[PDB]
């Protein structure tokens, strides 16, 4: 009992991704942190 | 078997001469019956099954004549009627397109909290099941993150009902949102890049919005005053509040509490 | 005394588990302390309670009231609500990071 | 003693951190540099 | 009786109330 | 859910709306508890017709919230559809709030009653004696002493010496009893003064506490004028401890000027 808690874990795990790519990368196009978090599209990559 | 109401119901009679009889006949309602849950006479549903048809049907035309106090009020009476144990109907062609309406438009009442605690009365019905309330859930889900174009797919795809006044809210609370997130730290960018990021073409509405705020009209430019410069190097916020932080240390450290 | 204390864990334990109002209850309710529940049923009132600002987004609130609601239980093996907070305790600190 | 009135029902820390690392990443990774020497 | 039930009981926080206002103006005075 | 239905405008929907807020006043209690407060408009806005009962599920919800006087000054103006029904466990949550306000209003006007008084409702009043009433008759008198007593009032005190209990020694171990829980010299003189001209009204005047009291009391002409009586009487047996326990008790100067009145 507890489903309604783990569905919203992807804005989590999103936030922990670019804090994570933030910190790795200085310089990185927009068009390749989507490849790599598989987003399937740059033009949200910007709005994320 | 005192209906009155069987005749104009389901054609379209907006904001007509029906709706103060309508109520008159909801007001007859009461006088035979409570619209207490009616604990005993399982049996007899005339006031169950067929009182409750006009009350979602009277929630349905509250939001075609843009009515939001009166609309909560029926919405709510709804919600006090499917909590009782008493076996019903389990839905109706209905249920999930009112219920998941009401999970819409609360969404446009920018109250989260009240959003997440429907979640409750239906479990398996959000993901395994149940596709038309699995719309309205990922939809406030893609708002969560940054994602905004995958909202607007989502708005080239309303199946169940029409959902025109909910959406339009929702263009709205988005509108301001870029508005609002044009202000990042951005470049010079010209009169087609960020004119196409909500939908519109080349009207005049995105000197209302250029006049609305900054990113001043230009030669093809959206001018940047990315400053922040004006707030640090403050000793004082520190020095008034940890002075005061201090003395409570030296409070509980030598007198005797 | 001690009438205060169970008479409300007794009463959250399906108001929880439905969705009837309950939880904007129990804040203006003023027994939410009844300040002295034999250290065992304070215990879990702490984490009943603590699963509602959990359930209604309350994050950063609700770590500190499951927390205190693990620490403070006795010396059994056969815990499996120990088993529930363990796991739920670290649900809102994946939500925290 | 050791009651709780039911309601309802080192050796091992440091490597459950390198688990976490090269949980599916490069486990046997031996013989790829034999194939990256050619490749690269 | 029942009405001294009351009336004498009040009676001694009145008589109470001191006492732990006392030993707190102790607690400073003889460590001076 | 009923909540919703609070701005209709046509009345009939509010007492259709307060027939519910009565039997069901448990578990949508949690809901109409401190979101919604209303009442108060409909019971300022001139229908009227009700305002009646809108005050009782108040005196109700705030009740338990801790706003005692919200729920008491509601409980006042709610009228007698508040105190038609008294056969709960609600009976005792109300007068424990109204009798220990009221008798912690009167210890304020046992100082100063006259000019600035508070605005004390006929209800307010009303049922303090109503409910002593229920002491009165209801066979017990070692509480109908005290409430008398709390009240703080003299001539309620002294209607109570004829009652369904009858003067063997009532009444007379009681100022046993008060004297020494006796608080001030205020309370005490005023009492004391009217007790006494009622024991030489009494049937046989007891002559020992009539003594004890004047010199509590300090009157150095009341007790010459019983011993005028007594002369008139014409008897000294009985004319004895009247003035022996007078002359046992009271002060030298005391005695220095009651007998100008002796003598007189």
């Amino acid at each position: 009992g507890t489903y309604t808690l783990i569905i919203r874990l992807r804005h989590n795990v999103i936030k922990t991704g670019v804090r994570m790519i933030s910190l790795s990368y200085s310089r990185i196009s927009l068009a390749d942190i989507a490849q790599k978090l598989q987003l399937d599209s740059p033009e949200d990559a910007e709005f994320i | 078997m005192y209906e009155q109401l069987k005749g104009e119901w389901n054609r379209k009679s907006p904001n007509l001469s029906k709706c103060g009889e309508e109520l008159g006949r909801l007001k007859l309602v009461l006088l035979e019956l409570n619209f207490l849950p009616t604990t005993g006479t399982k049996l007899t549903k005339q006031q169950l099954i067929l009182a409750r048809d006009i009350l979602e049907i009277g929630a349905q035309w509250s939001i075609l004549r843009k009515d939001i106090p009166s609309f909560e009020r029926y919405m709510a009476q709804l919600k006090c009627y499917y909590f009782d144990y008493k076996e019903q109907l389990p839905e109706s062609a209905y249920m999930h397109q009112l219920l998941g309406l009401n999970l819409l438009f609360l969404l446009s009442q920018n109250r989260v909290a009240e959003f997440h605690t429907e979640l409750e009365r239906l479990p398996a019905k959000d993901i395994q099941t149940n596709v038309y309330i699995k719309h309205p859930v990922s939809l406030e889900q893609y708002l969560m993150e940054g994602s905004y174009n995958k909202v607007f797919l989502a708005k080239g795809n309303i199946p169940a009902e029409s959902y025109t006044f909910f959406i339009d809210i929702l263009l709205d609370t988005i509108r301001d949102e870029i508005a609002g997130c044009i202000e990042k730290a951005y470049e010079k960018i010209l009169f087609t890049e960020a004119t196409r990021i909500l939908f519109f073409n080349t009207p005049k509405k995105m000197t209302d919005y250029a006049k609305k705020r900054g990113w001043v009209l230009g030669p093809n430019n959206y001018y940047s005053f990315a400053s922040q410069q004006q707030k640090p190097e403050d000793t004082t916020i520190p020095s008034t509040e940890l002075a005061k932080q201090v003395i409570e240390y030296a409070r509980q450290l030598e007198m005797i509490v | 005394a001690d009438g205060q204390a169970t008479l409300l864990n007794l009463l959250l334990r399906n108001y929880l588990h439905y969705s009837l109002y309950d939880q904007a209850e129990k804040l203006v309710s003023k027994s939410v302390f009844p300040e002295q529940a034999n250290n065992n049923e304070w215990a879990r009132y702490l984490y009943y309670t603590g699963r509602i600002k959990a359930i209604q987004l309350e994050y950063s609130e609700a770590r500190r009231t499951m927390t205190n609601a693990l620490r403070k239980a006795p010396q059994h093996t056969a815990v499996g609500f120990k088993q529930t907070v363990h796991k739920l305790l670290i649900v809102v600190e994946l939500l925290l990071g | 003693m050791s009651e709780k009135k039911q309601p309802v029902d080192e050796d091992n820390w440091d490597d459950d951190n390198v688990e976490d690392d090269f949980s599916n990443q490069l486990r046997a990774e031996l013989e790829k540099h034999g194939y990256k020497m050619e490749t690269s | 009786d029942l009405y001294s039930r009351y009336k004498k009981l009040q009676q001694e926080l009145e008589f109470l109330e001191v006492q732990e206002e006392y030993i707190k103006d102790e607690q400073k005075n003889l460590k001076k | 859910g009923i909540i919703s239905l609070l701005d209709e405008d046509e009345p009939q929907l509010k007492e259709f709306a307060l027939h519910k807020l009565n039997a069901v006043v448990n578990d949508f209690w949690a809901e109409i508890s401190e979101s919604v407060d209303k009442i108060e408009v409909l019971y300022e806005d001139e229908g009227f017709r009700s305002r009646q009962f809108a005050a009782l599920v108040a005196s109700k919800v705030f009740y338990h919230l801790g706003a005692f006087e919200e729920s008491l000054n509601y409980a006042l103006g709610a009228g007698d559809l508040f105190n038609v029904n008294d056969n709960s466990e609600y009976v005792e949550t109300i007068i424990a709030k109204c009798i220990d306000h009221y008798t912690k209003q009167c210890v304020e006007n046992a100082d100063l009653p006259e000019g600035e008084k508070k605005p004390i409702d006929q209800r307010l009043e009303g049922i303090v004696n109503k409910m002593f009433q229920r002491c009165l008759d209801d066979h017990k008198y070692k509480q109908a002493i005290g409430i008398a007593l709390e009240t703080r009032r003299l001539d309620v005190f002294e209607k109570t010496i004829l009652e369904s209990n009858d003067v063997p020694g009532m009444l007379a171990y009681s100022l046993k009893l008060c004297m020494s829980l006796m608080q001030n010299k205020q309370f005490r003189n005023k009492v004391l003064r009217v007790l006494v001209k009622i024991y030489m009204n009494l049937e046989k005047p007891d002559f020992i506490n009539v003594c004890q009291c004047l010199i509590f009391l300090d009157d150095p002409q009341a007790v010459s004028d019983i011993l005028e009586k007594l002369v008139k009487e014409d008897n000294l047996l009985m004319a004895y401890q009247i003035c022996f326990d007078l002359y046992e008790s009271a002060s030298q100067q005391f005695l220095s000027s009651v007998i100008q009145n002796l003598r007189t």
